[PDB]
Parts: structure tokens; sequence; C-alpha cells
RNA sequence: AUCGAGAGGA
């Protein structure tokens, strides 16, 4: 029955495999989008108010149902056809499906003359579709079906195709809503502040933040204030309580202080009462609120109405926005004050801003919902204006012409295309970085980009606290994978078994709590709240309970049985403070864990047995979760959980550590993400090395996707001979690194050989490189289109001619065909022409606008595709193919942060060799190891020697006590090798033995995208910028290198004044001006007629020539634009 | 000394503020909303414990013994019920510097005795 | 994508051994014994056969450009 | 070609 330790390493990984058979790696994206389409769009459409318009006749126009068909495309003839994602990629279409809404317009004029007209399936917009979602044409297709459609079966999906560009929505971090968080700002007028970003269940407005603060000590005592929304002045809490109908101080403290035996709380609230005694009735308090507001009505009536509306709608919407909710709002605001007092009295800890239990991940669904709310509101507005301008004339109108569908369509398309998350007009208030271009450089880069999280703290911020690896990231975020540049700690990555909750309605839970012995908050007396336990659901205090323990037992039983409580519902019992917080909302990152009985796992051997035959008896992960054996625990419920790292922790020990565990890790290696799960032995490296590899696995070459032959990507690198690593971890089985690997096993020798590998460099074998070692192919796609925008000027693909075309370069166009397009198989060098495009003029009647190769490439045309774009003019894509043979300067890396460029390449006779004539493919310098402490590199090399000599794949899973260095060495000594991986090598040049026995063996190396040929650049009098006549910027522009301020300072320190003048004047922008010797302002010179005159001074004899930079002339002219007179006085 | 609690009027249920009656030279607690008055019984109006000599045993609740994440010990039996097992934990409360002190709670149900060594 | 022709290190021909290697593996050989049957004694050539991923078999799941 | 944004390298 029990899984014994000897079977555990199989059982756990069997369980893990079942998880990845059920979910995958992009499950969060697909589930978010599916919830958005199934629920969020319908909720948004129904939550909009019916637009009642009347001059008389009236019309309501109620939207009642939505229909999202499959993705289709409409040609110029208008025939709807099912559009495949690959066709969208090739034709630069948007993989979107039409959204139709049912509309009901009832005519009501008078005399009960009512009649309803329903417009079924009114086309309301087009919604882009996430690939492999339920509403994707690739849904449920087999691998054969996907290959029939020219799709990769290993492609995870989880992205959109907007204008042929694959866009991926990055999950955005945000502070959780409807939760009270008591912080303390050191530099502020308030000692403690308790904030609550409140938002109603079905979002319709932004988060309304309410603060309840305490004024810092230094009138008599500490005063509690409340910064309500839409009010620009602090308001005493007692005033707010009275404005809600609680005038008696006893009632207010009944709502705030639940234990009247506690004078400390009492004296700390007393200043607030003493400050509010002149106001003692609800109307006066409402008048005070309205007066403190930023729109103080001259008459107290409208002041009181405004205060009523604010306190009913903007104050704590999550508690309830309807009327008669003042009791719930009063209880909740009293809870906020109670929490603030507990913090000020030291009875509760301040809340941690960085705790991921306090955070939420805004995924594709809830982000598209924000867009859709804004866009549907704008659409209903436009419909209101259109219908109003017609009914004002007293006649009917056609809603089909009122609905301008471009709002929703173009809005979603623009937002996903650019990443600016918001309305196109508010292009600066909008937050960019959402919806990035999917990284297709290697399969690991694609997976990681699809599992990418973002902390929008702002890269400019230099506070390290949000960048720090918090304790609560354990199991939810990769500890290693993070960019090492300016976004350290802000851009994160999901751990492998991390699941972001999609969201759920609290209705069944609330109904069960009602049927259960919970007492509502309006029905109780406050005297009961002392000993009772509060119950919050999605931040709303809904009631109280008397035995929280057996309530938690009941709820956990219900969730483990897949009863009314779904698996993703978090249920935290804080014991010391008697809250029970239940969460069903979306964005809660959680992970699966094995539940533990008294001191035993519930995962018995029968579950492993049924999981082994997963493909026959359809016993899956969901059956494991439904059995009550596995549980999803979120960051906030982990605080109440006692984990076992392994079932070995559940053994009874000579001194028991815990003996009351509640859960167990499925495997600790699941704390790593996609790119860190490729590192072998990451627990033997320094952690920065693991981070650098997690970044560098994403630039590694491989086969980024199986269907690369049909993709017209702008840039693509494919390795000739990708190999799976000889030394692998058990997590790559689910990353599909074995099916799409990104490196080669290289016989690497760590040695000092000729000095060409010093300081992070490598010596490669020229003979190996000749045999296809780390050879790659680079595919570059050029796009072009001939626009017939108007009869004024039209472009067209056609072989240009020297007699008709004007802007025709001296490059030869013979490689083009009569259609103007080069043919595949044609070898093209730099500056060559691949598309001959000519544009009609207003060297006559047509000018050359041909597409050249990006300079200095020298490839062969791989293929040419011709089609029609969305509007329907001819559209061409040409993929050119360039074989990249590794060379000096190309960057290579192992899986341990050990990067370096090729210093030199030696032939096989020049490389050092073992007694059996094995030469290293790569030689790396021993000095790269000691400071870096990448012992995982050495253990991987030794394990790889054992694996190659044994005919297996080494197990480098991080935390594995069945694999240590002594075992690997003992294994290697059985194959006739030195147990530590050393060998006697001979000098290739002289054949003499090397005195020091070299450490050599197979290690998995990666070829990175950074090849020297894509970086080398030179300039000598090339093109210049228009504004300031200085060299351009970039290799692509043939630009010059920037001689910056620091270079100026260095050369000033050198004392090299002529070199400094050469760099900053003569090699950048030499220029001449003519200055009036009297006024010092630039004069008018006419060198052809030799007439120089200053219009200002009315002189034409006292002019002087001045040699100045063009940028300085431009500066002085831009100062004269500002009415400044910079007078260059030559005397 | 001990703290002093707030007391409310019997008519308006607002807090009673302190006042002095010169005629009898006696402390009274009177409402500044209604016209109620009361004869005080403590004679103390304000108390500040600067030292903050708070007995944290009063802040503990027996329910904490149900926490699976707290450590348990068999070495400190309960003086009230004789149960062997007991959870222990530190103060973890602000304004307490010498907070390495351990507080124990009996894990027997319905006993919930709390103490300190 | 396809089995290399030569071993990158020594230059021994491994191109003619992939199919035989697979046939030995379905014959219930261990990978080590299979590599021994094909005469790959240096761990470089054993690396070549043992770490190869036949991606061409997946690229042949797509219909060609011309029928 | 310009502007912005994003992704990267040291
Ligand atoms: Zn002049
Ligand atoms: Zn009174
Ligand atoms: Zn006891
Ligand atoms: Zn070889």
């Amino acid at each position: 029955d029990e899984i014994t330790p000897d079977l555990w390493q199989e059982a756990c990984w069997i369980v893990i495999s079942s998880y990845f058979d059920e979910k995958g790696l992009v499950r969060q994206q697909l589930d978010s989008f599916d919830e958005f389409i199934q629920m969020s769009v319908q909720r948004i459409v129904e939550d909009a108010p019916p637009i009642d318009l009347q001059a008389p006749p009236r019309y309501l126009l109620k939207f009642e149902q939505i229909y999202l068909s499959k993705p289709t495309h409409w040609e110029r003839d208008g025939a709807p056809s099912p559009m495949m994602p690959n066709e969208a990629r090739l034709r630069n279409l948007t993989y979107s499906a039409p959204l139709y809404v049912d509309i009901t317009k009832t005519v009501i004029k008078e005399g009960e003359e009512q009649l309803q007209t329903q417009h079924q399936k009114t086309f309301i917009g087009k919604i882009p579709i996430m690939l492999r979602s339920t509403y994707c044409l690739l849904n449920g297709l087999t691998d054969r079906d996907l290959c029939e459609l020219n799709e990769c079966p290993l492609d995870p999906g989880g992205y959109f195709i907007i204008n042929g560009s694959e866009k991926v929505l990055i999950a955005q971090e945000k502070m959780a809503t409807n939760t009270v968080y008591v912080f303390a700002k050191k530099d502020s007028k308030y000692a403690y502040t308790g904030e609550c970003r409140s938002c109603l269940e079905n979002s319709s407005r932004p988060t309304s933040t309410i603060w309840v603060s305490m004024l810092a000590r230094g009138a008599i005592g500490q005063r509690i204030v409340a910064t309500l929304p839409y009010i620009k002045q602090e308001v005493p809490i007692i005033i707010v309580f009275r404005a809600l109908g609680f005038v008696s101080d006893r009632d207010i403290l009944e709502h705030i202080i639940y234990d009247f035996e506690d004078p400390e709380m009492m004296e700390m609230v007393k200043p607030s009462l003493d400050e509010a005694f002149v106001i003692q009735e609800q109307n006066v308090a409402l008048n005070f609120i309205g007066s403190r507001g930023a729109k103080p009505g001259v008459t107290k009536e409208k002041r009181i109405k405004y205060a009523k509306e604010v306190l009913q709608k903007e104050m704590l919407p999550h508690v309830g926005v309807s009327d008669f909710c003042e009791t719930k709002k009063a209880y909740f605001l009293g809870y906020m004050v109670h929490r603030l007092l507990l913090a000020a009295l030291g009875r509760r800890e301040l809340d941690d801003r960085d705790h991921y239990g306090n955070k939420r991940l805004d995924l594709a669904g809830p982000l598209l919902a924000f867009l859709f709310r804004g866009m549907f509101k704008n659409l209903l507005k436009e419909v209101r204006i259109y219908a109003q301008k017609f009914i004002d004339r007293g006649k009917d109108f056609n809603l089909e012409l009122a609905i301008k569908t471009r709002i929703i369509s173009d809005g979603l398309k623009y937002s996903l295309a650019t990443g600016n998350w918001g309305d196109q007009k508010k292009a600066h208030q909008a937050r960019a970085g959402v919806s990035q271009v999917l990284n297709r450089l290697t399969f690991a880069s694609t997976l990681s980009h699809l599992r990418r999280l973002n902390s929008p703290i702002g890269r400019d911020g230099k506070l390290a606290k949000p960048r720090q690896l918090h304790n609560t990231l354990w199991g939810m975020v990769c500890p290693a994978e993070t960019p090492e540049g300016h976004a350290v700690g802000l851009v994160k990555n999901l751990a492998l078994m991390a699941y972001i909750s999609v969201g759920s309605q609290p209705s069944p839970i609330l109904e069960f709590l009602e049927e259960w012995s919970m007492e509502n908050l309006e029905e109780i007396s406050p005297a009961a709240i002392a000993d009772a336990t509060k119950i919050f659901v999605n931040g709303c205090w809904v009631g109280i309970h008397k035995d929280p323990e057996q309530l938690m037992n009941t709820l956990r039983k219900l969730r483990r049985q897949m009863d009314i409580i779904v698996s993703e519902v978090s249920m935290i019992r804080d014991i010391r403070e008697r809250e029970i917080r239940i969460y069903t909302d979306a964005g809660r990152i959680c992970r699966p864990l094995l539940i533990v009985e008294k001191q035993k796992l519930l995962l018995k051997k029968r579950h492993i047995d049924q999981l082994k035959e997963r493909e026959y008896n359809n016993y899956s992960w969901q059956d494991l979760v439904a059995s009550g054996v596995v549980e999803y625990i979120d960051t906030l419920e982990e605080e109440t959980v006692m984990l076992a790292m392994t079932p070995d922790d559940l053994q009874e020990k000579e001194v028991a550590y815990c003996s009351t565990y509640t859960h167990c890790e499925i495997h600790p290696s699941m704390i790593l993400g996609v790119c860190a799960s490729i590192i072998p032995f990451p627990d033997h490296n320094q952690s920065p090395r693991n981070t650098y590899q997690s970044a560098m696995g994403k630039q590694a070459m491989g086969v980024y996707i199986t269907n690369f032959h049909v993709r017209m990507d702008t840039l693509a690198h494919v390795l000739y001979y990708p190999q799976k690593p000889l030394v692998t971890t058990r997590s790559m089985e689910y990353l599909r690194f074995r099916e799409l690997p990104a490196g080669i096993n290289s016989i690497v020798a760590i040695a000092s050989y000729t000095g060409y590998n010093q300081e992070d460099s490598v010596i490669m074998n020229r003979s190996a490189v000749d045999r296809g070692f780390f050879r790659s192919v680079f595919y570059r796609s050029y796009k072009e289109q001939e626009s017939k925008k108007g009869f004024d000027q039209e472009e067209v693909f056609e072989k240009p001619t020297r007699e008709t075309c004007q802007g025709m370069r001296h490059a030869i166009y013979d490689k083009l065909d009569d259609d103007g397009l080069i043919a595949p198989g044609v070898r093209v060098s730099g500056d060559d022409v691949i598309i001959g495009k000519t544009v009609t003029l207003p060297r006559y009647t047509k000018r050359d606008c041909s597409t050249f190769l990006r300079t200095s490439e020298t490839g062969i045309v791989d293929q040419v595709m011709v089609t029609l774009n969305q509007e329907g003019y001819k559209f061409c894509k040409i993929r050119v193919r360039s074989v990249r043979i590794p060379q000096i300067g190309d960057k290579f890396a192992s899986r341990h942060g050990q990067k370096g460029t090729c210093g030199i390449q030696y032939r096989q006779e020049d490389m050092p060799f073992t007694c059996e004539g094995i030469t290293p493919d790569i030689i790396i310098n021993p000095h790269a190891i000691p400071s870096r402490m990448t012992i995982g590199h050495l253990i991987e090399c030794l394990q790889g020697k054992v694996s190659a000599n044994k005919g297996e794949i080494g197990d480098a899973t991080p935390f594995n006590d069945a694999v240590n260095v002594q075992k690997i060495s003992n294994l290697l000594s059985d194959y006739g090798y030195h147990l530590r991986g050393n060998e006697v090598l001979y000098n290739g040049f002289t054949g003499r033995k090397i005195t020091s026995q070299i450490f050599i063996g197979p290690t998995y190396y990666q070829r990175l995208k950074h090849m020297v040929d894509d970086k080398i650049h030179s300039r000598a009098r090339g093109p210049i910028q228009i504004l300031n006549r200085q060299p351009m910027e970039g290799r692509s522009r043939d630009g010059g290198l920037r001689f910056g301020e620091m270079e100026r300072d260095c050369q000033i320190a050198h004392g090299a004044a002529q070199f400094l003048r050469e760099r900053l004047f003569e090699a950048s922008d030499p220029y001449q001006v003519h200055v009036c010797n009297l006024c010092g302002i630039m004069a008018i010179a006419n060198t052809r007629t030799h007439t120089y005159e200053c219009r200002g001074c009315r002189n034409k004899t006292q002019i002087s020539l001045v040699r100045m930079p063009y940028a300085c002339k431009l500066l002085f002219q831009e100062l004269m634009s500002m009415s400044i007179a910079p007078r260059m006085m030559s005397v | 000394p001990g703290f002093v609690g707030i007391r409310f009027c019997q008519e308006c249920n607002n807090m009673l503020y302190p006042k002095e009656d010169k005629e009898n030279r006696i402390l009274l607690y009177a409402c500044r909303n209604c016209d109620y008055q009361q004869e005080a019984d403590n004679s103390c109006i304000y108390v500040n414990k600067i030292t903050h000599e708070v007995d944290e045993l009063t802040q503990i609740i027996a329910d904490v013994s149900q926490d699976p994440t707290l450590p348990r010990t068999e070495d400190h039996p309960c003086q009230k019920c004789g149960h062997k097992e007991a959870v222990f934990f530190q103060s973890h409360s602000a304004r307490a510097e010498d907070a390495m002190r351990l507080y124990y709670v009996c894990t027997a149900p319905h006993c919930g005795h709390r103490w300190t060594e | 994508m396809i089995i290399p022709v030569r071993c990158f290190t020594c230059g021994k021909i491994v191109g003619n051994k992939w199919e035989a290697y697979l046939g030995l593996l379905q014959a219930e050989y261990t990978e080590g014994d299979a590599l021994d049957a094909l005469g790959l004694k240096r761990y470089c050539c054993r690396r070549m056969l043992l770490a190869h991923v036949d991606l061409i078999e997946k690229l042949l799941n797509y219909a060609p450009l011309e029928k």
C-alpha cells in the first residue's frame, strides 16, 4: 500500500509526468483565455447598462447573448472561409474570430403599443484567438492533423497571431484586491496606513483604494483618518461611521472594538472620538464629507447627496454597492480600523508588500477583459450618439449601421500588436511591455516567454526590495531564471508545476456557509465577534463562526472531493487572529502538493499503479486530484501548511523535527522553471551561474520548432546536428528538450593550450567544425508589398530598367525575374536586389523602390512566397538562407554560465590527443572554473564520460542522493579511465606528453545567436543624419560609433587635444558659418558672387568665416529659436 | 494601577468625559452630548504604561495549539491538565525586545492552558 | 536533424549506423551493447549515436511543396 | 526614412 523509498523516485516522477500529460507548460495562458471567452465577455456585455434613448418613442437596446464563431477570414469577394493559423502567419492576417451579439430593441411610445424586435447574431467585433485554446481551429487536433496543417505538434500555443506576428501576453503582477494591508511609511505624516484596493466581483470600474491611516505622533494623541476616494481631504473615521448611520459612539466602537475588556484599543481610538463630537448626526457628517471634497456644493443638500453617492459606490465596492449595505460597509471599515490598531499596538505584524500571497498575476484573460470593457463601453457610446442623432429627427434607425465594429476589432488588434495596454489615444498613459513578440529562437525561449511574469514596478526604480527573491517565490517562480540587466528580479518565470488560478464564483461557497453554521454579518450582534472567527470570502467579511477547526476540516474535505469547492480555491485559516480567508478569484499562483495523513502520504502504491497504465485506463492527473491525494496550495495557504521536502521527512526520527506535516513536495526540483530545468547539477553551481545559463539557454541554437520549413520568420537559426544531452535532468522530458534540443555534446578538455582560451574563451577543433560541428543555417525573411493606395502613385513588382527608373542603384538586377521577384536557389551577395519594385511618379513615370539584401549577408534564396495581404494587393516574402560555420568570435556556452568566444581553431593534428586518439572538440581554460565555482560543469563532464562509455543518459536532476561524485568516479574507473575524469594528453605539435593530466570528457555545449559576423562593423565617411550632419546610428544604417562623453573625458585626461578635436569636430560634423564681426550672429554668405552681408547690422565688409561643428550651429539656431542671442564674437 | 476604560452615557450612548464638581469636590463622568452625569468609582482618569509591561499570556489564545506549523514538545507537561505534549512559540510581537522568551500552550482539547518558563 | 556522417571528434563514419542502431535497440539490446555491436569503442562515437535526435522523421510528417 | 516601444549583448 505504502510507496517505499526505493520506489519513490519512480512514483514521484510518474506523478509529475501525469501532471504534464494533463496540463502542459502553457496551461495558464489557455485557461485564462478560455475563461475570458466563456465567461468574461458575456459578463461584460450583460453588465453594461441598457442604453435608453428617447426624444415620444423610446428604445432600450439590451444586449443579452454572445456568440463567438470559429476563426474565419473574409476575402474581397466576401466568402467566409476557415482560416488556419499558418495562413495567418504567411499572409499577415490576424487570427481572430467574429463576435456576434444578440440585441433586443423594443419600441415603447404610448398606449401600451409595445413590440420587441430581436436582431440575432449582430456582428459586434472581431476578437483575436489564442492558439490551441478551445476556440482555436487547432483545438483537439492530433499530431497528424497538425502536421497536415503545417503546424508543429510540439508547439505549445498560448499566443496570438496579429498581422502575422506572434504576440504573447506577459502576466502582470499587481497587489491583490479586497484585502486590507497595513503598512508603515517611514517618511510620511502617517504612522500606520491600512489600505484596501477594493473592486467589485465582476469588474466594471478601476480599483477604488481606501486608506485608513493614523497620524504620526507630533494634537494630544494619535488621530485616525480615512482617505476616501474622490475626496482630496482626510476625513476622521468617526465622521465616516456617522455618515453611514452610526451616530452613537457605542455603536461605532461595537463595530471597531470587538473585545470591550481591552482598554489599550480603547484609549488608542479615543482621540478620534474626541476629534469628532461637534458632528453627531448622519446628515451633518455627510455634509462634512461633501465639504471636504474637491467639489464643495454651495448648498448642503447636494453636498449630502454627493457624500451619499460616494459612500455608497466608491467606498469599498467589494463589500456591496447597492443600498442598505451600510451595515456591511461599517463592519468592514471597522475591521480596517481594527487591523490598523492591531498594527499600531504591535499585536499584528505589518503586511509584507513582497509576499506573493498578497499579489495576483493578471493573465491573458483578465487583461483582455480590461480591454474589452473599455472597448465595449466606447462602442455603446458611439451607438448612443448615432441613435440619438436619428431619434432626434423622430424616425427609426438601423442598429447595424449604428454598430461600427472597428472599435472592438481595431482596439484589441492594436493593443496586442503594439503592447501599449490601453486606448490608442491614451498612448502615454498606456502601459507598454504587455503583449510582446513571441521569442522563436529556440524552443526553450518560446516556452519561457510563454511562462513569463512581469513586476511593473518600473526599471528606473533602484529599490532592491521588489527585485529580491522573496521566500514566498518557492515553488511558484524559478529562483534562477531572471534577466541580469536592468530588470533583475522584476521579470520572473513560473516554476514548472506552478498554476495560476483562473478564477471562480464564490456563490456555492457562500451558499454552503449559509447552510452550514455560519452567521451572517447583518444578523449577529457585535458582542459575538469577540470569541468568534471571522470569515472572509474574496476579501468580503461575510459572517462569523464558532468552531473554525471543524469548519476548515469540512471545507478541506469538500475541496478534496471536488465537491462545491473547486480545486483552485484557497482556504487559509489564520489561527492567532481568528480570520478564515477563502479566495476564489483569479491570478492566485499556486502549486500541487501531496497531502499527508497522520504521518503518511495519501499517495499509496495503487495510485502509482493506475498512473503507470495512464494510456490504457485513462487514469489521469485529474483522477489523482479528485482522489484527495493531491492539492493545489497557493502562496497564502502555504503559510498555514507544514511541508515535507520528501517522504523521508515523514519517517520517525531519533529526534522528530515536526511530526505534524500536512503536505509533501512532489519533487523539490519543480521549484525551477523551464530554462533552469535544463541545467544539470544546478545545486553544484554558484547561483549567478544558474541565472546566466537560464538567460543563455534562450540564445542557444537548436531547432526552435519542427515546422520551420514553412515559417517566414524575420530571423531564424537552425542547428545542423542538434543532440540531446548525454547528461540530462528528469524535467527536460516535459520541456521537450529531447525532441528539440539546442546544443551538441562536445568532448571538452579543460586545459591551458597555447593561450588562446584565456579569459572566457575556447579553442575549437577545426576538423570537427569541418565535419558539421555546431554548424547552423540562418534564415532571414524579407517582406514587401506593392501598394495601389491611389491613382496618384502605385507600386508594382517588375524587373526595373535603366531607361525608365530614376532612383536605380548601380547594382545589377539580372537575378530578378520578369515578375520582379528573385527565384529560389539563386546565390545573392551583399547589396543585391531580391525584389524589383517600381513606384509610378506624379527615369520617367516610375522610380525604383527595390528591396536590397541587408548588407554583407551572402546567402542563397531559400524560398519565395507570394500572396495577398488583408486589403488585397500583391504581397511577397523571400527567405534567404546563409550557412553559419562556427569561427573565431562566435559565442558558445555550456549549461553552467560558462560562456566564451572562439579564440582560435586548430586542426585535429594540432589539438592535444589521448592515448586513444581522441582530440577535444573544445578546449576551455581552467581559470574559468575557480572563481565561478561551476562544479556542475565538472560533474556533468564526468557523468557524461560515464554515460558515453556506458551507453546511457546521465541523471543530473538537482537534488538526488542516489547520484554523487564518488559513485560517478567509481563507475568511470570501471571503463578503464582515471576515476576523476583526467587523462594523459599529448602535445599535438610535438607529440610529447603533457606533464599535467588533463580533465576531458563530454559536456553539452550550446552555440549562441551572437555570431561575430552579425556584429563586426566599420565606417569611413558613410551616410550622415539629416538634422545634425553626423554619422548614422547602427550597422544596418552604416553608421558611426559614438564617441561619447566618457570618451571625451578620457581623452581630456590623456591631454590629446588634437585627437579630441578630430573625433568631436573633424570626424563627425565639420562645418563653416559666416559671422558678423559686429553682432556676432550668423550672416548671409554668397560664395558664388562673393557677397557677404548681415541684415541685422546692414554691413557687408566685416564678416568672418568660422569653422564650427554642425551640431553647434544647430544648437545656436535652436537657441535663436528661443529668443536667445548666442553671439560668436571673434575678437 | 491598571488601565482605565471608556464608559458611555446611559441615554445617548456617547462616551462620558471626565469632569470635576467643585461643590462636592468630587470626580464625575458627564456626557457632552446629553446632560447625564455619573459618580466615578476608580478616581483615575488616564494611565500610560511607558515600560509596556504587558503579560503576553493574555494575548495568546488556546486555538493556536491547532497550528501544524508550530513546534511541539514533550518536555514541558501542562500544570493544569497533565498533558505531555505542548506547542511553544516566541513573542513575535513588536515593542518586545527580549522576545526570545518562549510561551507554551497545552495541546489537550478544551484545556488550552498557556504558560511560560 | 539527421545522423551525422562522421564522428565530430575522430572522423569515424557513423552515418551508416543509425538504422542498425535502432534495429538493435528494438532487438532488446541495451544502448551500450548496441553501441558495442556496431564497433563504436571510443566514447566520442558512442556520444554521436547515443545523443542523436532523429528530427528528420518529424520533418517528414509535413507534405512536400510539390506533389 | 522618422518616432516610439520591446527584446537582448558587454
Ligand atoms: Zn551683424
Ligand atoms: Zn450622554
Ligand atoms: Zn493543559
Ligand atoms: Zn569518434
